[PDB]
């Protein structure tokens, strides 16, 4: 089909802009609502081996504050993504200076590549992300509150005004489906903003392990 | 103040004067002016005993009398321009003018008047000769009322127009000359609709109204601005004039122009920021499009690829079109896209070379450009390329062959490309390649680098270098190299490196920034600008 | 929850283990409450 | 606060659990100085006002100074304050009891 | 239109020569990262 796939890479490339917003990056207003009439427009909406092909919508994007931080979101053709298809993926990423990146599978990607893409972390963090779940924005269910990622200063503050180890903190798993939305690694806390019907709206703290 | 009331037969204050300066009883001839021929009614000169021995003189009820009858007098007749039929309304309100006239000197009256002459759509030709002689009445004119104006007079519609563009330059020129230097916001950063929004466009658009006369008067205008004095930002006001009016669905307007089409798609690449295959063919077949013996279309579409905005497009595209032919390894001859790429490019920069030389025609590029000196960049990207592996593998080379200079220092096209070839690099924050063309960046063709647009891209891709501009040799040859030869005699270039350095003052090298602050000391002869720029730097370094 | 028109807000699932899966913990937690507070008042009994 | 609960407490359900009765404390001050809900009252509205103002502040439960004591106690006490606000009211302090 | 000529001048043929040299250089870091 042509139509049906196109409305999935507008729906997926609207998730991916939403999410790049919610992780602090300059993403401006327009293109975080276009409609589905201009997607077609831009890219060409005739998906089936035509002009919007993946790898042409790729997306660059830098931080708010310091021009210096940007990431890219690639996109796969090859359903089950391998070592080389990531491997020219990262000497993409390393001509320009940045270290973070994030991938649009089609399909499980290969446990090799896998070991591979873990291997190289420190250096270039970088994660994939399958095309299912992101053809709906998670944080907009009713289900789910408010996430909110400190900073290591108020995070401090927090260990220091009630005076607890970080250790003893609710904690989070880092594959959570919220926590790898929010791109947040082990050691980091997320703040929950929740309305409550005894006191009006609790907050708490949850810790990534 | 009381003229113009004589012609109907409603005598002045100054028949009046005149006669009861030879009158001997005043009483009776102001009773029977007021009552004879005043409100011919029994209920007024019944009313003015009661208003009288109220208190209240009659004055006050008579002028509100006149004053309410005349504000529902014009109520009544923007109905009626709205009721009814047409012609017949329009005939009526005509009658109606024509007997205004008379009293159109009349400042408590001049309201009627005017408000009248809005009511018509196309005033004659002798009352708008009348009312532009003066300049209150010329200025109360309605929209309609000065479209009419204009429409037949070419010099005051432009001496109108010069004003709205004198602040457009000044506004463009302000921006590239700002001394906020990030790449977060630029000159370019803003998108075409807001700039069309913007006072300037918006305001051209209201002068000009829905006339296409006008509208075509203006782009003529804007034409011979560039052309005499060689500014290209009126390209840009016409670009973004037209495409407004466009979209403010004036479609008599798009298809007068002969390069709607055009410009709506290179409105479309500006806004993508992105001249992609599908549309750089469009624009291709855009090219095509022109028939002979119309040729001057063609001296249009140069005009509107000339805007900084287009021309900056479309080299950041072929730019990365050549990284993209470097990354698969692809000869330059072997890229049709990248000769449309030149070819747009080509006709951008030659705008006013063809406006000037009157040949509307495709001027001829050589092949030498494509084939020679573009290889020499592909060779230092490849170099790039060899260096990171190397790295990775188990000394950068910045050798730079003759060749590429030569073709730097002596064709436009490929000095404009090495340019933003630099401009790319540098926003790779890549000090090597930085230091491996400069020698390249010393001398080039045209002077363009010493532009104002090139120097503030430069200082804006330079000011994320702020960690490398630690080092003294860096920006010591950074600077005399480029930009030392031409800061003493270009007051532009002298201007940016003190707002570069203003911006970035704290990291330079105590030796190096002395050196900054005595080499670029503000000159006598020339502008205030340097010495605010050296005197805010003193200010705040202390 | 990926069909068109179909409302990604309210459409829950009733089921734990999926809600936690594909919903992250503190959705799991809220789910949880809701379907503890659904059978205890539901034959009217209320429980703080 | 109006904004604030019709987003706490969607599908308009009005029924809470709160620690004070307000309404049987207003009862019960009536009937115990004999206010006579007929003739006008002695009570200056900025009195009321500022009297829950300050009686706002005295009911902590987060204890503490830093902003993020602050905002916990601001948290915790949310649901109560708009309660008391909405009924010890000027406008009801005057025509209602 | 442009009369472009099929013979390599000195910057084609510097530019292919690089060409192999960072394939060969790729090669290389690919047996050696790949192990």
């Amino acid at each position: 089909d042509d139509e049906e796939e196109t409305y999935r890479l507008w729906k997926i490339r609207k998730t991916i802009m939403q999410l790049c917003h919610d992780r602090g990056y300059l993403v401006t207003q327009d293109e975080l609502d276009q409609t589905l009439e201009e997607f077609k427009a831009q890219f060409g909406d005739k998906p089936s081996e035509g002009r919007p092909r993946r790898t042409d919508l790729t997306v660059l994007v830098a931080h708010n504050d310091d021009p210096t931080d940007q990431m890219f979101v690639f996109f796969p053709e090859e359903p089950k993504v391998g070592i080389k298809t990531i491997k020219v993926y990262c000497q993409r990423m390393q001509e320009e200076n940045i270290t973070r990146a994030l991938i649009v599978v089609q399909q499980g990607m290969t446990p090799s590549a896998k070991q591979s893409l873990v291997d190289m972390a420190p250096k270039y963090i970088l994660e994939q992300f399958l095309q299912q779940e992101l053809l709906i924005n998670i944080t907009e269910h009713e289900l789910v509150p408010e996430h909110v990622v400190m900073t290591k200063e108020e995070v401090t503050e927090l260990l220091a005004r009630y005076k607890l180890r970080e250790n003893q903190l609710p904690r989070i798993q880092a594959g959570d489906p919220v926590a790898r939305y929010f791109g947040i690694k082990r050691g980091q806390v997320v703040k929950i903003i929740r309305p409550s019907e005894t006191a009006g709206r609790y907050i708490t703290y949850r810790l990534v392990q | 103040m009381f003229a113009g009331l004589q012609d109907l037969g409603v005598a002045n204050g100054e028949d009046l004067k005149e006669t009861l300066t030879n009158c001997t009883e005043p009483l009776k001839a102001i009773e029977q002016f007021q009552t004879e021929n005043g409100v011919l009614l029994p209920s007024l000169q019944s009313a003015l005993p009661f208003l009288d021995l109220h208190g209240t003189p009659r004055l006050e009820f008579h002028q509100s009398v006149f004053d309410e009858l005349r504000d529902k007098l014009l109520e009544r007749v923007s109905a009626i321009a709205s009721e009814g039929k047409a012609e017949e309304r329009y005939k009526k309100l005509e009658d109606l003018l024509e007997k205004s006239f008379s009293l159109v000197k009349m400042p408590s009256l001049q309201p009627v008047v005017m408000c009248v002459m809005k009511h018509l759509p196309k005033v004659p030709e002798k009352k708008l000769k009348l009312v532009m002689a003066d300049k209150e009445l010329y200025r109360a004119c309605a929209v309609e009322v000065k479209r009419q104006i204009w429409q037949d007079n070419q010099a005051l519609f432009g001496d109108e127009v010069s004003p709205l563009l004198k602040q457009y330059i000044l506004e463009k020129e302000s921006a590239l000359f700002s001394t906020e230097l990030s790449v977060l916001h630029n000159f370019f950063s803003p998108s075409p609709k807001t700039r069309r929004q913007g006072e300037v466009v918006q305001r051209l658009t209201r002068m000009v109204g829905k006339n296409v006369k006008l509208y075509d008067m203006v782009l003529q205008f804007l034409r011979t601005l560039f052309l005499r004095t060689r500014n290209v930002h009126y390209c840009t006001l016409r670009a973004e004039l037209l495409m407004s009016l466009h979209d403010l669905d004036v479609g008599e307007i798009c298809t007068v122009d002969p390069c709607h089409k055009f410009t709506w798609c290179l409105d479309a690449c500006i806004r993508e920021r992105f001249v992609d295959s599908k549309r750089a063919r469009e624009l291709q077949g855009f090219l095509d499009g022109v028939k002979k013996g119309q040729e001057q279309v063609l001296g249009d579409l140069s005009m509107i690829l000339c805007d900084p905005f287009a021309i900056n497009t479309l080299a950041l595209s072929t730019v990365r079109h050549l990284q993209e032919l470097v990354g698969q390894e692809t000869l330059p001859r072997d890229s049709p896209d990248l000769l449309l790429l030149l070819r747009l490019l080509a006709l951008g920069q030659g705008a006013w070379d063809m406006i000037d030389s009157q040949v509307f025609k495709e001027p001829k590029m050589e092949v030498e450009l494509i084939t020679r000196f573009l290889p020499m960049l592909m060779s230092f990207l490849v170099d790039d390329y060899t260096f990171n592996v190397d790295q990775k593998l188990p000394s950068y080379p910045n050798t730079l062959p003759e060749s590429f200079t030569k073709f730097l220092q002596e064709q436009r096209m490929a000095c404009e490309v090495g340019l933003y070839y630099v401009l790319h690099i540098t926003k790779q924050r890549n000090k090597n390649a930085l230091l491996r063309l400069l020698p390249g960046l010393v001398e080039t063709f045209g002077d363009l680098a010493f532009g104002d647009i090139f120097l503030h891209l430069l200082t804006g891709n330079l000011a994320l270098l702020a960690d490398e501009f630690a080092l003294e040799d860096f920006c010591s040859s950074l600077f005399d190299g480029f930009f030392l030869t031409a800061s003493p005699r270009k007051e532009n270039v002298h201007r940016h490196a003190l707002r570069l350095l203003i911006h970035l003052h704290p990291r330079v090298a105590p030796s190096k920034l002395e050196a900054l602050q005595k080499a670029l000391e503000p000159t006598g002869q020339s502008g205030e600008a340097v010495k605010e720029l050296y005197s805010q730097l003193g200010e705040k370094l202390e | 929850l990926s069909e068109k028109d179909v409302d990604p807000v309210r459409t829950t699932s009733n089921d734990i283990v999926e809600i936690f899966t594909v919903l992250g913990i503190e959705a799991v937690r809220k789910a949880l409450e809701r379907e503890l507070y659904h059978v205890i008042s539901f034959d009217g009994s209320y429980v703080n | 606060d109006r904004e604030v609960l019709r987003v706490i407490f969607p599908t308009g359900d009005s029924k809470v659990v709160l620690p004070c009765n307000l309404l049987r404390m207003i009862w019960n001050a009536q009937k115990i100085f004999h206010i006579n809900p007929r003739l006008p009252s002695d009570l200056h509205p900025i009195k009321v006002v500022e009297g829950v103002k300050e009686l706002s502040k005295k009911l902590v439960i987060v204890n503490g100074d830093d902003p993020l004591s602050r905002q916990a106690q601001e948290n915790a006490t949310l649901l109560f304050n708009i309660h008391l606000r909405s009924t010890l009211c000027s406008r009801r302090m005057a025509e209602e009891f | 239109m442009l009369v472009i000529p099929p013979g390599l001048s000195e910057e084609e043929e510097a530019l292919q020569k690089k060409f192999n040299k960072l394939k060969k250089k790729k090669k290389a870091l690919l047996a050696l990262k790949k192990q």
